This record gives structure tokens, C-alpha cells and sequence, in this order.
């Protein structure tokens, strides 16, 4: 998931936005 | 915005900045 992707790979702020409430 | 390499607590800091008062869900295994 996003937690793993951001650390093992790279991720964007736009992808992080999908986790907002 | 630039791409990100975030591990541990740094990811939580990023989520806080991106989501603000809207809140967010930190979900590892997901
Ligand atoms: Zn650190």
C-alpha cells in the first residue's frame, strides 16, 4: 500500500491525498 | 510538487501537511 510504496519506492502528494478524510 | 521518499514518521508528517483539518488515515498493511 501507500505506506510501503512511499518508503520502498516513491510516491506523490497527489497519491497521499487519497488518504485524507 | 516533487515526488516523495517517505519512511516511518516522515510519512505521517506528509499526510498531516497534505490533509490538514480534513484528517487522514495512516494504514500500513493496506
Ligand atoms: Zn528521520
Amino acid at each position: 500500500x501507500i505506506v510501503e510504496q512511499c518508503c520502498a519506492s516513491i510516491c506523490s502528494l497527489y497519491q497521499l491525498e487519497n488518504y485524507c478524510n | 510538487f516533487v515526488n516523495q521518499h517517505l519512511c516511518g514518521s516522515h510519512l505521517v508528517e506528509a499526510l498531516y501537511l497534505v490533509c490538514g483539518e480534513r484528517g487522514f488515515f495512516y494504514t500500513p498493511k493496506t
